[PDB]
């Protein structure tokens, strides 16, 4: 009952670390999905 | 003609095509007057 919880609690604050930064990027990426097709997919809308 | 660019394009914008598609699986299966004159804009005071 130690093992799994111990080996947690020593991986958790770099984990978050890990992802910190990608998710910075990953959001921005993102955005330029939304970028790359909302004006097709408004156009009969609009 | 959009279906050119999809190839060119990827499957990772499918969705947005989305109404296109029902703009052709649906055509698969598928007394005039004046309007906007203008004349409305007219005015008429008689008390002038």
């Amino acid at each position: 009952f130690a093992i799994m919880i111990l080996v947690n609690v020593f991986l958790r604050p770099s984990l978050m670390i890990i992802g910190y930064i990608a998710a910075i990027a990953l959001s921005y990426v993102g955005v330029w999905i939304l970028n790359a097709g909302f004006d097709h997919a408004i156009s009969y809308i609009q | 003609d959009f279906i050119a660019e999809a190839n060119a394009k990827g499957w990772i914008m499918a969705g947005s095509y989305f109404f296109d598609l029902v703009k052709l699986n649906g055509s698969a299966t598928e007394d005039q007057f004046d309007t906007g004159t203008g004349l409305d804009k007219s005015s008429f005071d008689p008390t002038q």
